[PDB]
RNA sequence: ACCAAAGCUAGCUCAACAUACUAAACAAAUACAAAAAUACACCAAAAUAAAAUAAAACAUUCACCUAACAUUAAAGUAUAGGAGAUAGAAAUUUUUAUCCUGACGCUAUAGAGAUAGUACCGUAAGGGAAAGAUGAAAGAAUAAAAUAAAAGUAAAAAAAAGCAAA
């Protein structure tokens, strides 16, 4: 007569654990771009125009 | 402290102790045994910081440095080269950072790599003549070093400086012991000054 | 001292010496409100009001006027996976009471620093600007915004 | 095609969950018919992180192109653009490669708009936007 | 002097306070009796601190400040009690020749199990001694049969361990044939 | 009545293993080894039970004469409760008296 | 494979130790 | 069905039922019936003074262990009665009937801190 | 489409051998009301096993039934027995080493009761459970992969008349 559920699932970010990892993540890419270029105004007349 | 593991238990290459852990096997966990090859400490050849090359997967004939081994389930894990991938940050409106993640190897399917050629070889324990234990290659015929490797602590003992409660090298070797045959009670009571005059009356003893 | 056999006193026995002594103390906060004169430990089971009164003075020169213990029991209710119980183990709880009208009062031990509390504001803000960067525009509609065309 | 492995040698981490993400469920039709101007090479940057002793090497490419693209819908009617239309895109593609990397994959990195770029086509189906959900004793407030 | 109870207030709000290494037993067993003596008494103080800090944690629903202080200091203290034991039982095996601190003897209780019974202290011999008088060290003629069930039940158990390791190497020879 | 849905590992027995292919190599040497050792030599078994046969209480009864002040307490004890049921049965209950 | 060693009846004369407790008292008789 | 399993402690009984929870006892009922404390009973802490004296609850990293030697009866039967001894036969003085000279102590029974029956706690 | 369904492991069984046979762990506390350092005593002991049952009842009798002597025969013979049921010898005979240990034993309602003598039930002696299944990796949960097959239901209430079918 006495018996429950289980499973109720959870996401939890806890810092502890996070930090006692023992092979750091390795990343092949970061995810920002430094610089960005930011282009001639004019940029869609001069396109017309080769040299 | 000793987190003391049910007798049948999987290795997730989560820390045993950890949230990861209990989250994936709980209290009453009990699965299936995964047969492991046994082997003898001592015929174990994999340490970790040793390049290495892989011999199957879809990255192979590759070469790569060994980070972390599990000796439970026999596993190896190369930096960023066997190779799944997985989202960390996560929130309801956000999914975050996908960060290249690795899955670990038997010890089949990596071998030792010679530092000379850079070719995969057969290492074998020998035991040369002064009294040193080391690797030594089938193929080629030539010792291979072992990887010296940082430890968990993060701590390098030739960069360190002493905080109020550490003590100084110097004070820590010096050699204080009169190695003389009184007890610590003799010696501090008679170094202290403290003196004592009447004894025990007689005790029987069952 | 504490787990170590005592010699049997009989009358004019040497004084009973404990050279490195076992126990150990736990300074507490209150649960509930106190004058200033009282400070509260937390002690092992087996040691005497006389026993943390001679500690506190000898050790750490603390003067004490008064000592009082109570035993605190730890509940054995929880249960286990396996519906065994588990006990929280119980202690012993000693109030003291400082002499030349010492008033003590319990430290903050966790004083935050206003800059890493900004920069957690700060941080926080910049995860929100973020989270509203990659939600989707209304009036996309759905369409998967990577293409240029 | 919809492959995801050789999609992984090609483009980088950062890129990855974007140009997959929202279209998975869909049907993507995308040709490449002509390069109007020859590809250009705007910028080089590199990334010296001191902790790894790693430098990523990232080269802007500006390119302008001649692409079609259609998606289509789970249930396979088409929701954005016609796959008839040669359309010219300019596109400021940032590419990525680590170098202390034995492997040293070249990689597109990411992709950078400008302020000025030309409003992208519209879509097929009409979408509501609508107004701020009120509680009872919430009155409405118009700014002008 | 209620101060030593905590960290200096230089320390308090800090996520990370570093700390050196715990004592080995060697570094110990060069250092005099006196010594130790008073390196028990600075371990201590630092114990009874770091436990405050622990609980004062627990409280506060925080983590604790380098946790791991608290593991090497008990490392320690537990490494000098184990030297200063050393010279005390060398001594005595030196002086009396006894291997155990405390007078015992090996005993056979009323369940028949062969105890080892440590020694106590009274102020008046054994045979005047009631409460002593009244235990029984020796069996009765039916416990003999219990103890006979003790032995079969212990050797059924190792009976099929053995059995159980012997059958979990058949099944790794024939799953791993690399022989 | 459910039955399993998955195809077993198909296990290959090879016939040619040493001990299939060496079966039975023995069994004649009383005839080819003039008459030294009975065929009985070869058998490896329980102690009561080696060359030798017959119906469970004769079996059991056979058991408890050799072996029967060997056995652990519990064993012996069902032992004879086997036994006695045995031959309570055996004689006393059937068809054919 | 090649087979084991035949068994073979050893023909020596054959003394089991008279102070063997676990040794049988059949095979400790003038008799034998 | 009362309990079983749970430990038997001076909480549970009645009124009568009082049980130490292990601390020892400091004295004996007297006269009036009130309590005397045997000053004798009583532990007194050795504290020596630690305020002049340089050693820390920690060591340096970069310091050094070393070679791990349990003390044993051997070593320091060596390092102590050996000199002692060896100089005493060299000069021919040694005398087998009294080694009290060298710290053998025939007989516990005479010193404050026995280490046979072991008089003292710590 | 729900409820569900499928794994093959945990371990077990029976023998062999074997040294020899009360495991492990003991700092303190444990025979005050076990786990409570400390005061003049007492302490200890044995007597045939019985009956259910068989004899178609039951009265003498009724193998085995917590006492080492095995094996091949003598022999179910001599004997003993309300001379009924049944019980039952001996003299005298035979027995060649050690290695080749495993399995036409079980696979989660099986095999141990056993994940455990735990939960729970009894005042107590005592009784005594049930329960496991992803993958190389879950440090791959906008998660990926092969049954969708029991009864029970849903998708889909019923339409004169009758062992429900033929
Ligand atoms: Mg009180
Ligand atoms: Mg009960
Ligand atoms: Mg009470
Ligand atoms: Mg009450
Ligand atoms: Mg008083
Ligand atoms: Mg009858
Ligand atoms: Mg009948
Ligand atoms: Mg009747
Ligand atoms: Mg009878
Ligand atoms: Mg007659
Ligand atoms: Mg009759
Ligand atoms: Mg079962
Ligand atoms: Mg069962
Ligand atoms: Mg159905
Ligand atoms: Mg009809």
């Amino acid at each position: 007569s006495e018996k429950e559920f289980v499973e109720h699932a959870r996401k939890a970010g806890l810092v502890i654990p996070h930090e006692r990892l023992e092979r750091p993540i390795h990343l092949a890419c970061t995810a920002g771009i430094f610089d960005a270029y930011v282009p001639p105004e004019g940029d869609a007349r001069i396109s017309s125009l080769s040299k | 402290s000793k987190v003391t593991l049910p007798p049948n238990y999987r290795y997730g290459m989560s820390r045993p102790g950890s949230l990861s852990d209990k989250r994936k096997n709980p209290p009453g966990t009990r699965r299936r045994r995964v047969p492991v090859e046994p082997i003898s400490d001592e015929d174990w050849h994999l340490f970790c910081g040793d390049k290495v090359e892989i011999l199957e997967g879809k990255d192979a004939g590759k070469q790569g440095k060994v980070v972390q081994v599990i000796r439970q389930r026999n596993w190896v894990v190369v930096e960023g080269l066997n190779t799944h991938y997985r989202y960390v940050g996560k929130t309801v409106d956000y999914r975050g950072t996908m960060i290249p993640s690795e899955a670990p190897l038997l010890h089949n399917q990596v071998k030792l790599v010679d530092p000379t050629d850079r070719k995969p070889t057969d290492v074998e324990w020998r035991f040369t003549e002064a009294g040193e234990r080391v690797r030594v290659s089938t193929r080629s015929g030539r010792i291979i070093p072992k990887p010296e490797f940082p430890r968990a602590d993060g701590i390098v003992p030739e960069t360190w400086i002493d905080g109020p409660k550490d003590t100084s090298v110097e004070d820590a070797l010096e050699k204080t012991y009169v190695p003389r045959l009184k007890t610590l009670e003799e010696e501090v009571m008679e170094a202290m000054g403290i003196q004592e005059t009447r004894r025990h009356k007689k005790v029987y003893w069952y | 001292a504490r787990n170590v056999l005592y010699p049997l006193y009989q009358l004019g026995n040497p004084q009973l010496r404990v050279f490195r002594t076992n126990f150990f103390i736990q300074l507490v906060r209150p649960g509930t409100a106190q004058p200033e004169d009282t400070v509260q430990f937390r002690i092992p089971m087996e040691m005497t009001r006389v026993d943390l009164r001679n500690y506190l003075e000898r050790i750490y020169n603390v003067p004490v006027a008064a000592v009082r213990t109570r035993v605190q029991y730890g509940s054995n209710r929880r249960r286990d996976h396996r519906n065994i119980r588990i006990k929280k183990p119980d202690y012993k709880v000693a109030y003291v009471q400082l002499a030349l009208g010492q008033t003590f009062t319990f430290p903050d031990l966790f004083p935050e620093r206003k800059g890493a509390s900004v920069d957690v504001d700060v941080r926080d803000q910049v995860l929100e600007d973020q989270r509203q960067k990659h939600s989707p525009d209304p009036r996309r509609g759905g369409v998967p915004g990577w293409f240029g065309l | 095609n919809s492959d995801h492995d050789r999609l992984h040698t090609l483009v980088t981490e950062n890129c990855f969950p974007d140009m997959v993400w929202d279209i998975r469920y869909k049907t993507v039709r995308w040709s490449f018919v002509e390069s109007l101007e020859p590809p250009q090479v705007v910028q080089v940057r590199c990334s010296s992180l001191m902790n790894q002793g790693n430098i990523y090497g990232q080269v802007t490419v500006r390119m302008h192109t001649r692409q079609t693209l259609a998606i289509y819908d789970r249930f396979g009617r088409l929701m954005y653009g016609q796959e008839d239309v040669p359309r010219d895109v300019l596109e400021y593609v940032v590419f990525e490669k680590h170098l202390v990397d034995p492997y040293g994959s070249w990689r597109m990195h990411g992709k950078i708009i400008p302020p000025w770029a030309p409003p992208k086509q519209p879509i097929l189906k009409t979408v509501m936007i609508p107004g701020p959900q009120l509680k009872p004793w919430e009155e409405f407030e118009e700014p002008q | 002097g209620l101060e030593e109870f905590f960290d200096d207030p230089k320390n308090w709000g800090e996520e990370k306070v570093k700390s050196g290494a715990s004592w080995t037993c060697q570094q110990l067993r060069n250092k005099s009796n006196e010594d130790l003596h008073k390196l028990w008494y600075v371990l201590l103080k630092e114990r009874n601190m770091l436990l405050t800090l622990e609980q004062e944690a627990k409280r506060q629903r925080l983590p604790m400040p380098s946790p791991e202080r608290l593991e090497k200091v008990v490392d320690s203290m537990d490494a000098l009690d184990k030297v200063v034991q050393e010279r005390e039982d060398a001594l005595r095996l030196l002086q009396t020749g006894q291997e155990k601190a405390r007078p015992g003897a090996w005993r056979r209780d009323i369940f028949g199990r062969i105890i080892w019974h440590k020694f106590k202290q009274w102020p008046i011999p054994w045979y005047l001694n009631k409460k002593y008088n009244r235990k029984r060290f020796f069996a009765m003629p039916y416990v003999e049969r219990f103890v006979r069930m003790r032995i079969e039940k212990q050797a059924r158990i190792k009976a099929r361990k053995r059995s159980l390791e012997r059958k979990k190497e058949k099944f790794l020879q024939e799953k791993f044939p690399h022989l | 009545f459910h039955v399993r849905v998955t195809l077993p590992p198909r296990k290959v027995v090879d016939r040619w293993n040493e001990k299939r292919a060496m079966f039975g190599v023995y069994d004649n040497i009383g005839i080819l080894g003039n008459f030294e050792k009975h065929p009985k030599e070869l058998i490896k078994g329980p102690i009561w039970l080696r060359g030798w046969k017959g119906n469970e209480l004769q079996r059991c009864i056979r058991k408890k004469r050799m072996v029967g002040n060997r056995m652990f307490i519990d064993d012996l004890h069902n032992l004879n409760k086997r036994i006695s049921y045995l031959y309570k049965h055996f004689n006393r209950h059937g068809k054919y008296r | 494979y090649r087979a084991r060693p035949p068994p073979r009846r050893s023909q020596e004369p054959r003394w089991p130790d008279p102070d063997d407790p676990l040794t049988p008292r059949w095979q400790l008789s003038p008799r034998y | 069905g009362a309990d079983r399993m749970s430990k038997w402690t001076s909480k549970r009984g009645p009124r009568t039922f009082c049980k130490g929870r292990g601390a020892k006892g400091t004295g004996f009922h007297g006269r009036d019936g009130k309590f005397v404390q045997i000053k004798e009973m009583i532990p007194e802490l050795v504290v020596p003074e630690l305020a002049g004296f340089k050693l820390k609850p920690y060591v340096n990293y970069r310091a050094p262990e070393g070679t791990d030697t349990p003390l044993t009866a051997k070593q320091l039967f060596l390092e102590t009665a050996a000199p002692a001894i060896e100089k005493d036969f060299k000069a021919g003085t040694f005398d087998p009937e009294h080694l009290e000279k060298y710290g053998f102590e025939p007989t516990q029974e005479g010193k404050l801190f026995q280490l046979y029956p072991k008089n003292f706690p710590r």
